[PDB]
């Protein structure tokens, strides 16, 4: 009762959490970033750290 | 040994003994042509640390 | 007759108004041309303050200084640079006893306190000649000093006072001195000996300035303890700064822990002041004190943490804002501001109005309209004020177009009724003085328009029917153009959430299916189609980002370097160098022509200079070192004896600014000897080029500057004897060397600040010299250094520090679409600066305006690109922040470091870091040893940082930086020294002259012998020097199979480098001179005397007027779409075939 199993997917949730911190980091400085009327929801992100 | 691509191994003793002997070299060439002092401390210091 | 009375009381204040810009420093250039007695003006800011220590002194004569405020921040964890107290407390000497001056002060020293006067009048002495003062006066001084009488002085702590001669021995020096009082006047200054009693010095003002402000001695440093011990609190540490100060050393920041070095209360500079002394205000203090308090308090709770190094609560470094209040009713005062007060005594308000609207402008026909038409119109006299001499001529011709005549005068009192007059100085803005009628017009007051241009907003002006007019009633999958982006089709209005607030928005898709919801709210932006074809429009992708198009796939190598970088060095080491001749006298008149004196390693350097230039060997010389350390006056002195022996010296340098500073250098030196001296670049006019270039060929210029105009490849010197290359790291290999393709046993000397590696592996192999320098002559600072994370307290910490010094700051990005963003990123972190935005892409007049608004102080931090790196003047800037120090080569971070500085200031410099793991390893070597090495002489060695962590490029190729696995040293000189004597084996003519008689041939296309077919670089410079010295084809074709037979087939390269020698051949044969072709076509250009059928050319011309064009009468433009380089091949072949066909 005081350990858990935690199981496949609840360790691929935290991986891939892992990973959206590290894209929306990215994201983040590149929407702070300026020309944003131009952009698109597609170069701003990249699928590489994921 | 050649790593089976083109280029060569690590070795990085050979590595060390060329970082020493570019240090010796060139204090001993800054030495011949008589240097303000200043330069050749800082020389002796890098060869020393090499 | 004046116009005001002054405020002479104990408290009164005089209000004075109607004042707009730079008004007030003539108003107080009054005030002390009539008041005898000091005047201190309190300034509201450091800026303001600098701004108006040089606008005073341009109105009058009076001896005007600042007092000297610590350049830190309050508590901040700097020294305020021992130096700067030294002007500080010497000025503060004087302070309690200055007949006449202006002192300009700011709030921020006025509110500090300073040092009880105890110290000061007993453990300093400063004393000029011209100090009417007594025998027993001074005695009694030594007296409460607390020195003793001794006849024969040997002793610290000893003076002499027999008949009229005093003699003292301080706690300062070692030495007693002889004073010699006559008529209740001072008379000698006499450095007699401790025992001997004979003078070694006659002084006319002896300087014995304390080596800090507060006490030092171990009596200081016991009362000190008592005070911390008393105040705060000691705890068992090696770095708190009472033990640190137990120890007798220092650390940063402990003056400002001031008040336990005496253990007084401190005055507050008040105490300072002479018996009627007249304060003059500007602007406010009633504003500036306020926030300065609450910045003050602010801050000291800010660090009022840490029990590594606690502080003393403010109110004893600084008065409070009501004490200050308070002690401003002791003395009678002035205030000057901006507006109109309407009536009482102790007020006037004097006529000062603002100058009208005169500018100029390019976009009218005449550009002085608004001067032109006011000057006539103004009855009174017209004062000019221009701020330098040479800007001087800049007005000179320029009131010549509408014919005015300035007339140079001193005072601005020398003005008549209606006359026209220039006047040097340092104002910003103009004003009419209505009382007199008189106008003083600044430059500034001509340009007042930093302005740029509108663009874009094409169909906001369509406001046509297809607009539809917001009808609403629009059906589902109706294309429908939104401007911004395009066409899309219509998809219904749907709602969505924005973050608290839901609103229904208008679904439109575009190419991809991607969406786009435009508000409803602003539905005017949306229209309808017009182009008729519903069904047939098209789509647009949104975002239109085609960066990908940045893939790969580009060739190299269409010319070899290596064989051509072997011959010139061949032909170097083959012919032999001038032996230069020295005549002792006229080299020493010339050295009179310096106004200064060598340093030693300077002069010795500049002796192995002339002791190689006066050799049969080639000069190859180095110079390196640091700049600002008198590298110039060398390339004088190598000049000036070059010069005399009639050699043409040619200068040459990597950008236009730094031309147009060496043009004034050697023009101002060569001020008495028959030398001409001249420069090119792109700023001067081809008719200036057109007859520069020719008269090099005839040769009465003899010094010449410049860009990369020189190696044009049509620049013919006469006699060339010396080269002279500045800021080396540039300039590729080619561009080095292509100039010495010209004369093979030149001397090169060459001037750096950090060399490029492979220039220092060369020469640190003995094939160049090698000179350092180092020791600069005034003592410069080692302005500190610091290699930080990223953060946005660090970096406004940093900002508050240099703007509240009053300096400017430069502020580095180095990305021009987001240096826009990353300005108002900066702005609100920091919104007391004044930002403006300078790049190297703007329209190439915003940045000389923005750089000289920078010039004149209109504002503080800079953001920037590189563009700074071409190295511009003004010192007050004096912090550079470079916010990613991740990619940038260090070469430039030393240079970069040489930007701020140049002043007695001490400068600073924070590289900002990303997090350490983040980077590359590289960049923290290169962060490392930049972290290392902060002095001066240390540009060297940071150098031989650039190599070896790089690796020095190879030494018979392009590509400076790099390991490349080379070609060795050993076999380098092998290869050379059996290029040398193969050359000198039966004088063969060098290869570059086979370039020169050649006919121009360039095609686009790579024409070579590839490294694998001959690895010999001599074998491979011999069948060049085969097949360019080949005059049959016959001879070709024997040289071909030649090729053929000692390595198996031909390829590509060769055989096109071969076809194109027989394309050489009938060229030369003809007379076709110059021929370039392309993908697009290409240009054939004939001989005078040409073998063209004239008649059968116009027939080309008439028959295709779309592939043969006469753009001049030889030039002849073909167009062809040159796809296949052997479809080139055999056009140009039968084409000149045809012509051959057609020869006469
Ligand atoms: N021997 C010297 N004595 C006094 N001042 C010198 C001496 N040599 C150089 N200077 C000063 O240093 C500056 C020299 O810089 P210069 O050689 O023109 O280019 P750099 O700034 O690259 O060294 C000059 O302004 C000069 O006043």
């Amino acid at each position: 009762g005081n350990r858990r199993i935690r199981s496949v997917g609840e360790m691929a949730e935290n991986q891939f959490r892992v990973g959206l911190v590290r894209v929306e980091r990215a994201v983040k400085e590149r929407l702070s970033l300026g020309d944003l009327d131009t952009l698109m929801p597609q170069d701003m992100i990249n699928a590489k750290p994921i | 040994v050649p790593l089976d691509g083109g280029r060569f191994a690590t070795s990085d003793l050979n590595d060390l003994y060329r970082r020493v002997i570019n240090r010796n070299n060139r204090l001993k060439r800054l030495l011949d042509l008589a240097a303000p002092d200043i330069i050749v401390r800082n020389e002796k210091r890098m060869l020393q640390e090499a | 007759q004046y116009r005001y009375t002054l405020p002479v009381k104990a408290g009164e204040q005089r209000l004075l108004g109607e004042l707009t810009g730079a008004a007030c420093a003539t108003l107080v250039a009054e005030i002390a041309e009539r008041h005898a007695g000091p005047v201190v003006l309190i300034a509201p800011d450091m800026q303001n303050a600098l701004r108006l220590h040089d606008e005073i002194s341009q109105f009058t004569d009076q001896m005007v200084m600042n007092l000297a405020d610590w350049e830190t921040l309050p508590y901040d964890s700097f020294s305020p640079h021992q130096d700067i107290i030294s002007s500080r407390l010497s000025t503060l000497y004087q302070l309690p006893t200055m007949q006449r001056g202006v002192l300009i002060v700011p709030v921020n020293t006025l509110m500090q306190r300073v040092c009880p006067h105890s110290f000061l009048h007993g453990h300093a002495l400063v004393m000029k000649k011209g100090q009417r003062l007594s025998r027993d006066a001074l005695r009694t001084q030594l007296d409460s000093a607390g020195y003793r009488h001794v006849d024969q002085v040997m002793e610290h702590g000893e003076y002499a006072t027999r008949g009229a001669l005093l003699d003292l021995f301080p706690m300062g020096s070692e030495l007693p001195y002889r004073l010699d009082f006559f008529d209740d006047e001072i008379d000698s200054l006499r450095v007699f000996d401790v025992d001997s009693q004979r003078t070694l010095e006659e002084v006319e003002a002896i300087n014995l300035l304390p080596a800090h402000e507060f006490p030092t001695d171990k009596a200081a440093i016991e009362l000190f303890r008592s005070q911390w011990r008393d105040t705060f609190e000691v705890k068992r540490d090696p770095e708190h700064i009472y033990q640190q100060v137990s120890k007798g050393t220092l650390p940063a920041g402990i003056e400002y822990w001031q008040p336990l070095f005496f253990s007084e209360p401190l005055p507050p500079l008040f105490s300072y002041f002479p018996a009627n002394t007249l304060l003059v205000n500007t602007g406010d203090l009633e504003t500036s004190a306020e926030r300065f308090q609450a910045d003050t308090l602010a801050r000291f709770e800010n660090r009022g943490v840490d029990p590594m190094r606690p502080l003393l609560p403010p109110q004893s470094l600084w008065l409070r804002v009501d004490e200050l209040f308070s002690e401003l009713k002791n003395w009678p005062r002035v205030q000057l501001k901006t507006e109109h007060l309407p009536t009482k005594a102790a007020n006037a308000n004097l006529g000062f109005q603002k100058l009208p609207d005169l500018a100029v402008q390019a976009q009218q026909k005449a550009p002085l309209d608004a001067l032109r038409k006011f000057l006539e119109t103004f009855d009174g006299p017209v004062v000019f004020s221009v701020e330098s001499e040479g800007r001087r001529e800049a007005l000179g011709e320029l009131l010549a177009r509408i014919k005015i005549a300035p007339q140079r005068i001193m005072r601005l009192d020398e003005a008549s009724d209606r006359g026209r007059y220039l006047m040097i100085g340092a104002a910003e803005h103009g004003f009419v003085d209505t009382v007199r009628n008189l106008a003083l017009i600044c430059e500034s007051d001509l340009l007042g328009e930093r302005v740029a241009r509108r663009r874009q907003d094409s169909r906001r002006t369509i406001n046509p029917d297809t607009l539809i007019r917001n009808l609403a009633e629009l059906h589902i999958g109706q294309p429908v153009v939104h401007l911004e982006h395009g066409v899309g089709r219509y998809a219904g209005m749907t709602t969505l959430e924005a973050g608290g607030i839901t609103g229904e928005y208008l679904m439109l898709t575009y190419a991809n299916d991607a969406k786009l919801y435009v508000p409803v709210s602003s539905l005017h932006l949306i229209s309808r189609y017009a182009g008729g074809a519903e069904e047939n429009a098209p789509l647009h992708k949104l975002g239109g980002d085609a960066w990908s198009r940045a893939r790969q796939k580009a060739a190299e190598k269409v010319r070899d370097v290596a064989a051509e970088l072997l011959d010139i060095y061949a032909q170097r080491a083959a012919k032999e160098g001038f032996a230069f001749k020295h005549d002792r006298e006229q080299y020493q008149l010339f050295c009179d022509s310096f106004p200064f004196e060598t340093t030693p390693d300077q002069a010795q350097a500049i002796n192995a200079v002339l002791s190689d230039m006066c050799q049969p060997l080639a000069m190859d010389r180095l110079v390196c070192g640091d700049v600002g350390f008198g590298k110039t006056e060398v390339a004088m002195r190598a000049a000036f004896l070059a010069v005399d022996n009639h050699k043409q010296v040619a200068v040459l340098v990597p950008t236009t600014l730094l031309a147009q500073q060496h043009y004034d250098n050697f023009r101002d030196r060569f001020a008495n000897w028959p030398v001409r001296i001249e420069m090119i670049s792109r700023f001067r006019s081809a008719k200036e080029q057109t007859q520069i270039l020719a008269e090099v060929a005839e040769g009465k210029i003899d010094i010449l500057i410049g860009t990369h105009k020189l190696l044009q490849s049509d620049v013919k010197f006469k006699d060339l004897g010396l080269l002279i290359v500045d800021e080396e790291h540039r300039f590729g290999v080619r561009h080095k060397e292509r100039i010495k393709a010209m004369r093979a046993n030149v001397d090169i000397l060459t001037l750096t600040a950090t060399p490029i590696p492979r220039t220092l592996n060369m020469a640190m192999s003995g094939m160049r010299d090698l000179s350092i320098i180092a020791t600069p002559p005034a003592r410069r600072l080692a302005v500190k250094t610091f290699v930080r994370e990223y953060d946005s307290m660090v970096v406004r910490e940093a900002i508050l520090r240099e703007i509240l010094r009053g300096g400017q700051v430069y502020y580095l990005y180095n990305d021009v679409e987001n240096i826009q963003k990353a300005a108002e990123r900066l702005a609100e972190l920091v919104p007391e600066a004044r930002i403006a935005i300078g790049h190297g892409q703007m329209r190439e007049r915003e940045l000389e305006r923005v750089m000289n608004d920078f010039h004149h102080q209109r504002f503080n931090v800079l953001v920037c690109t590189t563009i700074i790196e071409t190295g511009i003047d003004i010192p007050t800037a004096n912090t550079i922040i470079i916010e990613r120090a991740d990619h940038f080569g260090l070469a430039q971070l030393h240079q970069l470091r040489g930007r701020v500085g140049r002043s007695h200031h001490q400068a600073y410099a924070w590289l900002l870091t990303p997090h350490p793991k983040a980077m590359t390893t590289d960049a923290q070597k290169r962060l490392e040893a930049i972290a290392s090495l902060e002095d001066l002489g240390a540009g060297f060695a940071l150098a031989t940082h650039d190599l070896e962590i790089r690796g020095a490029g190879e030494l018979l190729g392009e590509e400076q930086s790099g390991s490349m696995e080379t070609i060795g040293f050993s076999l380098y000189m092998e290869l050379l020294e059996n290029a040398v004597d193969a050359l000198k084996a039966g004088r063969e003519p060098s290869l570059e002259d086979l370039t020169s008689q050649q006919t121009e041939v360039e095609l686009r296309m790579p024409s070579l012998l590839p490294d694998d077919f001959i690895p010999d670089v001599n074998t491979r410079l011999s069948f060049y020097k085969r097949i360019a010295s080949a005059k049959t084809e016959n001879e070709l074709e024997e040289i071909k199979v030649e090729l053929i037979d000692r390595f198996g087939l031909l390829p590509d390269p060769a055989r096109t480098l071969l076809d194109i020698a027989r394309l050489r051949q009938q060229a030369q044969k003809l007379g076709i001179r110059k021929l370039e072709g392309n993908e697009k076509g290409g240009v054939i250009e004939f001989a005078e005397k040409n073998h063209v059928n004239p008649a059968w050319l116009i027939g080309l011309l008439q028959k295709q007027p779309q592939h043969y064009r006469l753009d001049g009468p030889t030039r002849l433009k073909f167009i062809q779409d040159l796809s296949e380089r052997k479809t080139r091949i055999e056009w140009v072949r039968q084409f000149m075939r045809e012509l051959e066909e057609n020869a006469i």
